[PDB]
């Protein structure tokens, strides 16, 4: 029930309301209208094979990357642009690393045993006329669901035509990504920095770039808090409008406001 | 709810009181109940249908006054009974969520309310478009049934729509 | 009615001549006479919430009613025509008031309430809790006619209030008031804290701050 | 930009009215069966209920006739607790159909529910011996309820869809037909045979009940 | 290896009996019923047929009767094509099931299919007037077939479950019942009133038809 | 093999003639036709049941002389009707294939 | 035919091989009449399907 | 018809033949009797995810 509202939500409407190709895009990926029966076997496919495999390709080439491309270092005592101040592979890191995987996967495996994750049982089967309260997806798409709550319901009707309000967070998140994607060669045009940099450089000591993590951190906390805002509303006594209002005017206000004053924290 | 025999049943307004909203699906005669096989599918696409779903609301008639009609919607409502579509008119979410004294049908998706007494316009909340109002009445025997079909497609919007 | 005193025996005599022997006479240490109880506080059980348990308990469940409307009628007529006593308020075609029932003052259909009823109850028409097992119900589920007929024929343990205690047009008022009145998210921030900081301490354990 | 339809306050409108469904087309063309009978005529089927109703306008009794399997299956159920009194009415099937209070087809006395016309409506090309149009005793006890059946198919559903509608009359006799025969029982006359009226068809006083066959 | 356990050459065996299946104890938690009716008796329920025979053996008829909802419903199939003259026939219901060719309770001579114990079989509380003792009455045309029905309740499930099994019998008589009132007509002896055998039950010549009721 | 309505139907000893073979399955009375849900449902699981279908053959009558008979299953044949597993014995293909005038259930598999 | 005749012949009327010599031949050249008495009868190692086994 | 009898004969006989895990292991990989409910989405992951990766 609540993945599937997801779905809906997500993946149908969003799709749907694309303008050119919106209802195309729709009914490939569906085969059909939205219930379509190849749903869930494209997703199992997609999320088994297709996306894990793009994973780990892109994993082993990151990894080889960090590897032959020696991982760069905080300056300190002994630490140049051209050394790598450290402990060897054998003795120290691999055994290091290895613990370091052993107390990551007990950690999770505690989690997985002593808090419930999903009740799926308590989320009965997927009927398009029921849903519930709650309605949020993973924290991960929780920013991108917090967009589709917050943004002012503005629809465009050209000649004849519809423009819904999802297109506005799928170009929003087309934007977001396309940034981070981009960042490095935005962050050397705008600076002029192309130097070949293998210290790194402390958060403090790069105020503007600290600064505009900060902002871009308070917008995606922003996002994420209002995704939640039906829960943060019942249980924090706040009223549901004035959650979503919040929420409005802080991913303008907020942003700003963490800017300021990272960037003065920085300095 | 009753596991999967009569799934649906005939309805009828008295059924409903004041402040009262139903969720009702399209059932029709052919479409009997669950026992044979024939059926529980007809059934079952009936409840599965994305666009089929809708709430029927009894408007209470003391703010039966403070309703406001669209255009070629005035005489959709059976006296004071409101056929809306729950499917949210942004991302079709269900609008499950109702709210009288108020009039207020809310979706849990996304928080957008949408005024029941006046045509359901959205009053809050990422919708833009009313929710799609289903024609209503009563044939012989009093069951209530459809008086027709939405004036608009009932779904969220997309680009080929309002023409 | 002639019909309906006949039909109120027929039911009486197969549902509550245990509690209540032949005409409405209390068997003692099962239940009390019903004479002098009237229609309007069969009303107030049968047909409002609080339908007798046959199991013997301090305060009954508002359990599902065991009589319809029509035959709540004949057993109340049967004990109005035995007994003598309140009748239900009924309307103009002769149907159990509801909608008559809702009075025009809800803020003194309000102030009537705190001070005669709101106590057990709650100000918001929630439940209070009572004397030996015995509380005050949520007075939600009570269409008007419920409404008056629980201050009308006091039921058990809640104070009765006559038409002279309360009038006709304030009982109705009263009404007014108690029904005008009437995954993700925890875990990923279980994540974050608990998981995450348990990672990070970890890795700030094995690495070296520099 | 905001939807382009909306806002009509004007125009208050209308209740909607009664729905009257339309038969589904060719296309959902199927559709419960009426029931399956012979139907030697214009058609009739397997489906035919009547009231045989009293002077007073108050149903008495419920009749249903209607052939099944090439043979009328029929039941009768009384309306009423106290419509037949504690004893046997003579049931009969007259020609005509009207279930008036009170006719009379050929020139003389209109008995109560007297609208057949004759005795009891027999074949076509039956006229001799109590054919179907002819019933016996139906017994309502101080209970005041019948319910019981026979087998009288000297006609069908054919023959019920006549010219006339036909109907189901129950007077206040038992089924006897001359029970004293001519070797020792004697008439008015002295003529040891029996009465022609008699005979035809069930004859008794005053009509108790009357109700017509054609659907009624 | 060869298995253990292969061929029989001696003990040729046996043909299988007629399997003769359990009523289920598991899938059921008790017995199937078929008909439901109040049944204030030992138990009938809404299903009783019959099989009305002839002297001969031959099956004059087939009637089944049965409570539903409180009133009796009933049916009768002719049994032969032919059972029937083209005339008219009374239907009574006699106390004694007994179908025998030929019978005398009392003393005196035993007419053809005469095993009842009297006239018509009343109720047990009821001996005047025509009580459910008469049943519906039988006429046959040229086709020679039987089916209709009436509302004779007098009796009901409860009171067919009596001391002895009932029958029905049908002589070849039609519904008059002294239809010849005591105003025209006059009797042997001169009275206006009519007989008592004649009133008492159906009464005509030899029984043509006679059929248990006790589910026969 | 009518789709989905009464796959399964009683049978009788003369609808099969020397000679002949017939696939038959465990059917109860319970186990109605297929037109409800709760059955349709008990008819699948008759369709599917791997150890389910028999073949019924029925020998010649001239050829019941050469019949030899195993321990505890000489009365198991009705007259000249007998009832063999169609699964094989060996890995469980079922063993459709009936030879006549040689009375052989060769297996494809 | 896939309950009945698969079994020997094949999935889409193809022949098939039998115990010592035999074989099912494909039936792609015998037409209708001559299927439906081949059914009716049994030549040779077929299983004879009377009328009441396969009903016209 | 014919992968089906083709798994039927290989793996579920030569499975259930193998003497003292053989049941075991039939049940194991089937989650139960030949038939059962989880063989072929088990496959499709063997077939598409597992041996392939
Ligand atoms: C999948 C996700 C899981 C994680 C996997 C990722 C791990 C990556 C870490 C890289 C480590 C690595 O490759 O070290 C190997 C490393 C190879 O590099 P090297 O030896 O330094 O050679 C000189 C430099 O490579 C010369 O390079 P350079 O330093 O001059 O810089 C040039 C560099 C330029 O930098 C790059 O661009 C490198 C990044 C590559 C881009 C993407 C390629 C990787 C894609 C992976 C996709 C996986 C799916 O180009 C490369 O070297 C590319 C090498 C590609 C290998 C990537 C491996 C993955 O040395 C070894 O081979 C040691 C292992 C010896 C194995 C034999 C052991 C005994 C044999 C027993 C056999 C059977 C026994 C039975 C009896
Ligand atoms: C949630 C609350 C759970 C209750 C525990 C409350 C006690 C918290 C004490 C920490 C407060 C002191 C502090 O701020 O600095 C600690 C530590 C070091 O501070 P520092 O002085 O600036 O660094 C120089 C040290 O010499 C750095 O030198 P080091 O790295 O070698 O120090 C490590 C020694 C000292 O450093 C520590 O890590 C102390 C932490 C010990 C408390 C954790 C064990 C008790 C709770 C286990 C869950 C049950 O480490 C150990 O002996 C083993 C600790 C393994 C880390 C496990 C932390 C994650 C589990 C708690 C989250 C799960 C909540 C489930 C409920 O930084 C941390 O924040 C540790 C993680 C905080 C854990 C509580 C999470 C909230
Ligand atoms: C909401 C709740 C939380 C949301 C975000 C929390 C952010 C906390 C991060 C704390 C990390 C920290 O202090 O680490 C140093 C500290 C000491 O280590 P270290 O060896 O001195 O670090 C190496 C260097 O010192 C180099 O490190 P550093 O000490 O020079 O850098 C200090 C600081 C310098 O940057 C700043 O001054 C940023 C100040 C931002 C303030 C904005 C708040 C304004 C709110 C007003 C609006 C409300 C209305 O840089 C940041 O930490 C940037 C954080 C900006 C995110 C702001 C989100 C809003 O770390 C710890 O012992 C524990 C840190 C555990 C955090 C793990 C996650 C790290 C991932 C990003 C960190 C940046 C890379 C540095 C490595
Ligand atoms: C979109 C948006 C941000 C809209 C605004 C709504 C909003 C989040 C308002 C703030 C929420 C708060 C802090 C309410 C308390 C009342 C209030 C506003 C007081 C004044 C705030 C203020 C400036 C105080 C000065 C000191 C100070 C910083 C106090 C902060 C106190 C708090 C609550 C700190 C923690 C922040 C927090 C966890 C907020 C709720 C957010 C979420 C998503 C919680 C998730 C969560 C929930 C919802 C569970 O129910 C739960 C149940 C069982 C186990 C786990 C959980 C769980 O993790
Ligand atoms: C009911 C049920 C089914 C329960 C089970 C749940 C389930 C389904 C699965 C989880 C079960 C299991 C199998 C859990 C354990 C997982 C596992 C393998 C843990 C290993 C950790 C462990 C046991 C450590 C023992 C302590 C010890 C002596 C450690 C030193 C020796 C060891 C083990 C060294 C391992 C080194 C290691 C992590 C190698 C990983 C290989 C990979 C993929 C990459 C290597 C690699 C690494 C690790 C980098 O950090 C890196 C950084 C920058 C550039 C490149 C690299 C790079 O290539
Ligand atoms: C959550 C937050 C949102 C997400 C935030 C992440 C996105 C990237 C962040 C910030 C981008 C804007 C930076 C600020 C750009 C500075 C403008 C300027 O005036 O140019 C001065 C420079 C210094 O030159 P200088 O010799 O040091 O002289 C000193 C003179 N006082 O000139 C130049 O080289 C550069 C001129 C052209 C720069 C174009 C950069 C943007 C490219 C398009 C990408 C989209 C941008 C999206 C913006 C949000
Ligand atoms: C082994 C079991 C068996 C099954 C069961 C069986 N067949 Fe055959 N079929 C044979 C054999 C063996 C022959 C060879 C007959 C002959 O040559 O005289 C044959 C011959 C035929 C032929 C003659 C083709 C030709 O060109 O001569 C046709 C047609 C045919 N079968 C169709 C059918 C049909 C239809 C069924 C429907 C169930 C069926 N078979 C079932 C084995 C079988
Ligand atoms: C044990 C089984 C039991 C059954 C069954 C039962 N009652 Fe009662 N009844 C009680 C008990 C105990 C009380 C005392 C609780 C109270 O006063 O409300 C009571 C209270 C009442 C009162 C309120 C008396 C008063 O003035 O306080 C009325 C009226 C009443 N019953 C009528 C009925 C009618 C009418 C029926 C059924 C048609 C019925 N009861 C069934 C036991 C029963
Ligand atoms: C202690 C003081 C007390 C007063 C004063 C009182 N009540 Fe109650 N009430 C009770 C208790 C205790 C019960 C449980 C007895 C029962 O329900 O049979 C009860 C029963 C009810 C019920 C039973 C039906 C249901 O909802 O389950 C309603 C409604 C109700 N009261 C509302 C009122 C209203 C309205 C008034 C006055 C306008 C009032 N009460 C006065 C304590 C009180
Ligand atoms: S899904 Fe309904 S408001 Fe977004
Ligand atoms: S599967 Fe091997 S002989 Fe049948």
């Amino acid at each position: 029930l609540l993945s599937g509202t997801g779905i809906r939500a997500a993946l149908s409407g969003i799709t749907m309301g694309i303008p050119v190709i919106g209802t195309w895009m729709h009914w490939a990926l569906f085969g059909g209208d939205f219930p379509g029966e190849i749903l869930i076997p494209r997703l199992y496919a997609l999320h088994i094979l297709l996306i894990p495999g793009i994973i780990l390709a892109l994993i082993g080439a990151h990894l080889a990357l960090v590897w032959f491309q020696k991982h760069t270092q905080f300056p300190g005592p002994g630490r140049t642009e051209t050394n790598v101040v450290g402990v060897r592979v054998m003795p120290v890191f691999a055994v290091k690393s290895g613990a370091f995987f052993a107390m990551i996967t007990g950690v999770l495996g505690l989690m997985g045993g002593l808090l419930t994750i999903n009740p799926i049982w308590n989320l009965g089967p997927y009927k398009p006329s029921q849903v519930s309260a709650g309605s949020q997806p993973d924290f991960y798409m929780m920013w991108t669901d917090g967009l589709i709550r917050l943004w002012p319901a503005w629809e465009f009707y050209p000649f004849g035509h519809t423009i819904p309000q999802g297109v506005w967070v799928a170009v929003g998140m087309g934007l977001v990504f396309a940034l981070l994607i981009a960042y490095p060669f935005i962050e050397k045009k705008v600076t002029g920095d192309d130097a070949h940099h293998n210290l790194l450089q402390r958060p403090r000591d790069v105020p503007v770039r600290t600064a505009i993590g900060s902002m871009a951190i308070a917008l995606y906390l922003l996002l994420t808090f209002a995704c939640m805002n039906d829960i943060i509303a019942l249980k924090f006594h706040i009223s549901l409008n004035a959650t979503t209002w919040i929420g409005r005017i802080g991913m303008v206000v907020l942003p700003a406001i963490v800017y300021f004053v990272a960037y003065r924290w920085a300095i | 709810g009753r596991p999967g025999e009569s799934p649906f049943v005939k309805m009828r307004p008295e059924d409903i009181d004041a402040g009262g909203m139903e969720t009702v699906f399209p059932w029709r005669e052919s479409d009997g109940d669950g026992t044979t096989v024939e059926s529980e599918h007809k059934l079952t696409e009936i409840a599965m249908g994305v666009r089929n779903p809708v709430m029927l609301i009894r408007i209470k008639p003391a703010d039966m006054h403070r309703v406001i009609k669209r255009k070629g919607q005035e005489s959709f409502n059976f006296g004071e009974l409101f056929a809306y579509t729950k499917v949210c008119s942004h991302l079709g979410c269900p609008s499950s969520l109702y709210e009288q004294q108020t009039y207020r049908i809310l979706c849990p998706c996304h928080q957008s309310q949408f005024d029941a007494l006046e045509f359901a316009k959205p009053i809050f909340g990422p919708a833009a478009r009313a929710l799609a109002q289903l024609p209503i009445t009563i044939d012989e025997d009093g069951y209530l049934v459809a008086n027709g079909d939405f004036v608009e497609p009932v779904g969220p919007a997309f680009w080929e729509r309002k023409s | 009615q002639s019909a309906l005193l006949r039909t109120g025996k027929q039911l009486f005599e197969t549902s509550c001549v245990s509690c209540h022997g032949a005409n409405l006479q209390g068997v003692p240490d099962r239940g009390p006479s019903l004479i002098g109880t009237g229609e309007a506080a069969v009303y107030f059980q049968v047909s409002t919430g609080r339908m007798p348990a046959m199991r013997g308990e301090a305060q009954a469940p508002s359990k599902p009613p065991h009589f319809d409307e029509s035959q709540i009628d004949a057993l109340g007529a049967y004990v109005q025509a035995n007994g003598g006593g309140p009748t239900v308020p009924r309307d103009d075609h002769g149907a159990v008031a509801q909608e008559s029932l809702i009075g025009g003052d809800v803020a003194r259909g309000g102030d009537l309430f705190r001070l005669n009823c709101a106590s057990c109850h709650n100000f918001t028409g929630k439940g209070g809790a009572l004397s030996s097992g015995k509380y005050a119900p949520d007075l939600g589920d009570a269409n008007p006619a419920q409404i008056y007929t629980a201050m009308l024929t006091g039921p058990q343990n809640m104070p009765k209030f006559s038409d002279r205690q309360l009038t006709p047009d304030e009982k109705r008022d009263i009404v007014a008031y108690v029904r005008e009145s009437a995954g993700p998210a925890p875990e990923g921030m279980a994540m974050w804290i608990i998981g995450m900081v348990a990672a990070i301490g970890v890795a700030m354990w094995i690495g070296s701050r520099a | 930009c905001s939807p382009p339809g909306e806002t009509a306050s004007s125009e208050p409108g209308t209740t909607p009215a009664i729905w009257t469904g339309s038969p589904s087309p060719a296309a959902p063309s199927g559709e419960d069966h009426g029931g399956g009978h012979g139907a030697g005529a214009a058609g009739a089927g397997e489906t035919l209920t009547a009231e045989l109703k009293t002077a007073d306008g108050t149903s008495v009794a419920t009749a249903d006739f209607q052939f099944a399997d090439g043979f009328a299956t029929v039941t009768i159920e009384t309306t009423t607790p106290g419509r037949l009194t504690p004893g046997f009415h003579g049931v009969h099937i007259h020609s005509v159909g009207k279930c008036e209070a009170n006719s009379v087809a050929p020139t003389g006395g209109a008995p109560g529910d007297f609208n057949s016309a004759g005795g009891h409506f027999q074949v076509s090309g039956h006229s001799g011996h109590p054919a179907s149009g002819d019933l016996s005793s139906l017994q309502v006890r101080a209970d005041g309820s019948g319910k019981l059946v026979t087998t009288t198919d000297a006609f069908t559903a054919e023959d019920l869809l006549d010219g006339a509608k036909t109907a189901i009359i129950i007077h206040e006799k038992a089924d006897n037909f001359a029970n004293i025969p001519p070797e020792r029982y004697q008439q008015v006359n002295g003529a040891p045979g029996p009465d022609q009226t008699t005979m035809a068809t069930g004859d008794a006083g005053s009509r108790v009940a009357c109700g017509v066959i054609s659907a009624g």
